[PDB]
RNA sequence: GGUUCGUUCCAUGGAAUUAACGUAAACCCUUGCUUUAUUUGUAAAUAUUAUAAAGCAGUUCACCUUUAUAUAGGAAAUGAU
């Protein structure tokens, strides 16, 4: 069975100093992750996924429509832990190599900050904001921001459940509506028939999620409240989160090609 | 086994040894079926990517290569005389003809 | 023609993609939660258990006997009952007979004996070869050639031998003895399918060699010396049984080597080699004389 | 091994296959190696010499 | 008497006697086999001796000269009755694939049927309803029918939620741009097409043979 | 209706002829020709269409032999398991 | 039990593992080609009949088909040769 594993740096016992209270992280990870895993176990208690890790379940049950409910709990457990495995007790100084790559793709360090935070609030829904590393066959290593909805997965192997943008507020009769609508049907039609729209390198090495931001309401509506009048809320949660990003780890997992 | 593999159409051809060649060098009466399943391994281990292929697999795979070269017997082409007459030879049951063919009427 | 060259730079990417793919597999994997992996198919080979519990024997289908009709009534002392139209072998009878066999494999290996693990079935080759490595014994995963024990002079005539010592290292000086010496015979045969190869077991009885076999509900228990009542048709039970016996030999070979480093040999020279000693000095006696 | 057959393969160590053109003029004329034109040097590289 | 005589259970006795004395009288015996001292204190076990097997059900107290006394008996438990009753009322409960391969055999250590149907390690199956039924029928002193209803109703409410998740999960995913692959319904029809076509060919071929046979059967030897 | 018996111990379980013998198709066309002659005449016109069919046969090449059937090999495997056993 | 011109080859057997003779292979003549030799043989000749020493060559390749996936077979003036 899947059991809850401890956190990175003793957060369950003390919690981050200026980001999340010890009781908030208790309700965010210990009490919730255990709840998801409890539900996950019951779903794969007598299947082949009984001994498979979360990621293996995230990729195996991506396209199958009868196992969609299993993908949610699996990807939710992965995305949740992925978000806590990148924080640190004290802010870390961004690396020189990484600091130079960000400017080449976003102009400045803060330009990326306001983009991720802006995407979180603009999304207005439970999801995850990802900082993916996309590298095509002949293209250099380039970074970009990607947003995923309730239980979306950034990996290419799970493109069937990326859940990048909503359909209720992005598919209409306007010029942008028709375009978005066409892409929606083109994907469903291609995915069903088995045709792939965008070639992907073997091994899913195209996108490598480096950083994540859990915008789910159960993680911040207690520590930062609703946010009446602009004090606290979801906005302040995203801002404070930027201070605890383990930029050292973000650089290691980035694996940027030596170019300087 | 975790190393990648190359499609069967991209692996260069190799002339592996036959059952008779192995029976001789080993001095054993190897079974044809047991050897057929052993040759599949060599074909499988041969599809590994050359660059990623380790050194041990390379050497052990060289002991199964059949380095036989058939004899070459190419006939000499019939030349044409300076005057344009080519000489062909034919025989039938006792005979030996010699025809000199030239452009004519 | 690029359509035929576009497969090359793809092949040039396999080393890069593989390296990057393996690195990516180390970070993201195992993030979500910890899995309680409590069974792997290839666990009886990578790390076989020292002993087998009632749960290991039951999980390996070691209690599944043959159909009730296809049974040897003599071997009914080990049957627990009947269910699903088959005979259920008592789990407690298998564990007891297995531990007793593991004691025979250890003592025989501890006294410098030659063991032979025999499993002759489609998928019993990796199991027997693995157990032989642990116990430093010989393996056999093919049809037993009739006469390899009673007619060893002819069959095993050209196969080479060697003379070792306390610490199992070669001894130079027995070259002349390794040409008149007759072939060897196993001191203990561990068969994993006594029902199939009865020619091997009969030769052992004729040659006064102890034997260990997995006696199924339809196998005759009078063919081996130490029976291990269990399911021999299950490739998962055979791996566990052979795994336990492999660990026994390994544990026995260790004590033998640990006792040799202290100058305590746990075995005396064999009769055949012993004879070649007194004759050796006899030839040397002529040198002193003449 | 005694009853094993023998595969027919070109033996390139035979003096007939080594030098397809047997004439000394072609061989000793700096064919592959340099300044080995001496006939004795060529023979020593083919036969076992006692002198 | 065709079978050969196996003396494997006496190798130590026979081998030990052959090593007690030397063939050449007057000399000390040579060293014995290296296995003689290994199994010195491990004699074989008694074999070929029919005992009274375990009786898993009370034997007929009325038989005056019963037979099959040395014959193993059938293993019957109280659940066997309940399993048959449940799976007959729910035949399609057998179509649900269930794994019988055991991982470590310790699945029974965490089964406390006093809590409910959902347990650790085992899936929600007809077995969980039987064990839960048996527990209530024993501890809470319930009747076979009463305990059956209770455990049976808890089984439905859990099965309903599992079927509702599949529908709501797919629909929810598509509202945020989630596309899936071919469903089992479409995949099943495509396979029937490939098989039906093969039958069309066979029928077409056979139909031709039958009509051709009729032409040959009728006598058209002379055309007038 | 009783069920099939369990075969006694046999020296070998096998079918005498594994491969079905295919009747020469042109002995059937000849039978038809012999029929026209009797009903009508040896030298008549109604026999032209049938006689040509017989000539078309012997001009056509013989089909290739069918692959050997491996039934006897599988019967030898399951002999002891299907019957009472083997004899001799 | 299959296969093969063949106790040939493969598989298999609760008994097999091997040796000699015959078989097979190889040998002689013959067929194609290569190299050497040119009289007493060859019109000429830059070498092609003949003469005769050695060496190579086949069911080899291609195509079709193929059992138990182990051993292979078919096609015969319109693939090569
Ligand atoms: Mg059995
Ligand atoms: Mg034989
Ligand atoms: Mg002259
Ligand atoms: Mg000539």
């Amino acid at each position: 069975q899947h059991y809850l594993m401890p956190l990175r740096d003793n957060f369950e016992q003390e919690g981050i100093r200026n980001f999340l209270s010890p009781g908030s992280v208790n309700m965010a990870y210990t009490e919730y992750q255990t709840f998801i895993l409890e539900k996950l176990n019951a779903l794969v208690v007598g299947t082949d996924f009984e001994q498979k890790d979360t990621k293996s379940i995230v990729l195996a049950t991506a396209r199958d429509p009868e196992l969609a409910h299993v993908f949610n709990h699996a990807s939710m457990a992965h995305n949740n832990h992925f978000f806590f495995d990148h924080l640190s007790p004290v802010p870390v100084k961004m690396g020189d190599k990484l600091f130079y790559h960000i400017n080449e793709n976003f102009g400045s360090v803060d330009t990326l900050r306001d983009e991720m935070i802006g995407t979180a609030v603009s999304m207005f829904g439970p999801g995850f904001v990802w900082l993916v590393r996309t590298q095509l066959p002949g293209q250099p290593v380039a970074l970009r921001v990607m947003a995923t909805y309730l239980a979306g997965s950034p990996y290419p192997g799970a493109h069937w459940r990326r859940q990048e943008m909503d359909a209720q507020t992005s598919i209409g009769s306007s010029p942008q509506g028709l375009s978005n609508g066409q892409r929606f049907f083109e994907r469903s039609a291609a995915g069903f028939k088995g045709n792939k729209l965008e070639p992907t390198a073997p091994g899913g090495t195209d996108l490598i999620p480096i950083l994540c931001l859990n915008t789910w309401e159960y993680a911040w509506l207690r520590e930062y409240g609703t946010g009446v009048g602009g004090m606290g809320g979801k906005l302040a949660y995203a801002q404070s989160w930027w201070n605890m990003i383990d930029w050292a780890k973000v650089e290691e997992e980035a694996r940027l090609e030596t170019r300087i | 086994e975790d190393l990648p593999v190359i499609p069967a159409t991209a692996v260069e051809r190799v002339a592996w040894k036959t059952l008779e060649d192995i029976r001789k060098e080993l001095g054993e009466q190897v079974k044809a079926s047991e050897f057929a399943r052993c040759l599949a391994l060599v074909k499988r281990l041969n599809s590994i990517h050359p660059d990623l292929k380790p050194q041990e697999i390379k050497d052990v795979l060289d002991s199964f290569r059949r380095n036989v070269q058939p004899f070459t017997n190419v006939a000499k082409p019939i030349p044409i005389d300076q005057f344009g007459r080519a000489c062909g030879v034919g025989k039938r049951k006792a005979s030996s003809a010699r025809a000199f063919v030239v452009e004519g009427t | 023609d690029e359509e035929a060259l576009k497969l090359k730079q793809q092949i040039e990417a396999i080393p890069g993609n593989f390296k990057l793919f393996k690195q990516t597999k180390a970070q993201t994997q195992k993030l979500g939660a910890g899995v309680e992996v409590r069974y792997i198919p290839e666990q009886y080979l990578r790390n076989p258990p020292s002993d087998a519990s009632l749960e290991d024997l039951m999980a390996a289908q070691a209690h599944m006997g043959h159909n009730t009709s296809l049974w040897n009534p003599a071997n009914a002392r080990y049957i627990y009952g009947v269910r699903q139209g088959i005979h259920i072998i008592s789990l407690e009878t298998t564990a007891t007979h297995l531990r007793r066999a593991a004691r025979v494999v250890e003592e025989v290996a501890y006294r410098g004996g030659l063991i032979l693990f025999v499993g002759t079935r489609p998928g019993q080759r990796p199991i027997v070869v693995r157990a032989a490595e642990l116990a430093k014994a010989c393996h056999l995963f093919t049809k037993w050639r009739p006469g390899t024990i009673t007619n060893r002079e002819q069959l095993l005539g050209g196969v080479p031998l060697t003379v070792v010592d306390e610490l199992d290292r070669p001894l130079s000086g027995f070259e002349d003895h390794l040409h008149d010496r007759r072939p060897l015979a196993p001191d203990l045969v561990v068969c994993l399918n006594p029902k199939e190869n009865m020619t091997l077991l009969y030769e052992c009885s004729l040659a006064k060699i102890p034997t260990i076999g997995i006696i199924d509900t339809n196998t005759n228990p009078s063919w081996v010396t130490y029976q291990i009542p269990a399911n021999d048709d299950s490739l998962r039970a055979t791996a566990l049984i052979s795994g336990v016996l492999g660990r026994a030999g390994e544990r026995g070979q260790k004590r033998r080597l640990e006792a040799a480093q202290r100058g305590v040999v746990t075995w005396k020279t064999p009769a055949d080699v012993q004879g070649y000693f007194e004759l050796a000095s006899a030839r040397a006696a002529d040198a002193r004389r003449r | 091994q005694e009853k094993a057959s023998l595969i027919k393969s070109v033996d390139w160590n035979l003096l007939e296959n080594k030098f397809k053109n047997l004439n000394l003029s072609f061989i000793l004329n700096d064919a592959s190696y340099a300044e080995r034109n001496n006939l004795s040097e060529l023979l020593n590289k083919l036969y076992y010499n006692v002198l | 008497g065709k079978g050969r005589i196996f003396q494997a259970a006496k190798v130590y006795q026979r081998a030990s006697e052959a090593a007690a004395t030397n063939i050449v009288s007057g000399l000390p015996p040579r060293n014995p086999p290296l296995w003689l001292k290994a199994i010195e204190s491990i004699p074989p076990a008694e074999i070929n001796t029919r005992p009274y097997p375990i009786q898993h059900s009370p034997p007929n107290p009325r038989a005056r000269k019963p037979r099959n006394l040395f014959r193993p008996t059938k293993i019957v438990y109280p659940e066997d009755e309940l399993r048959r009753d449940f799976y007959r009322d729910h035949p399609w409960e057998l179509a649900r694939p269930r794994m019988i391969i055991e991982l470590d055999g310790k699945d029974a250590r965490f089964l406390d049927w006093s809590k409910g149907l959902r347990q650790r390690g085992i899936p929600l199956s007809g077995e969980s309803v039987v064990q839960r039924q048996l527990w209530l029928m024993e501890n809470q002193g319930m009747t076979k029918q009463e305990a059956y209803d209770k455990a049976r109703h808890e089984f439905y409410k859990l099965r309903q939620l599992e079927q509702m998740e599949r529908r709501i999960a797919v629909e929810e995913a598509r509202m945020v741009g989630g596309y899936f692959g071919k469903d089992l319904l479409t995949v099943g029809m495509e396979l029937e097409n490939k098989t039906y076509e093969s039958w069309k060919k066979w029928a077409t071929t056979e139909i031709a043979r039958q009509e051709s046979a009729r032409a040959s059967m009728y006598t058209n030897v002379v055309d007038n | 209706p009783n069920k099939p018996i369990r075969l006694p111990p046999l020296k070998q379980l096998r079918v005498r002829q594994a491969n079905k013998a295919e009747e020469n198709p042109c002995i059937a066309v000849m039978s038809s020709v012999l029929a026209c002659w009797a009903s009508a005449g040896y030298n008549s016109a109604g026999c032209a269409t049938v006689e040509n069919a017989l000539r078309a046969c012997m001009d056509a090449p013989k089909p290739a032999p069918k692959p050997n059937n491996t039934i006897n090999y599988h019967l030898s495997r399951f002999q002891e398991r299907l019957t009472q056993g083997k004899s001799k």
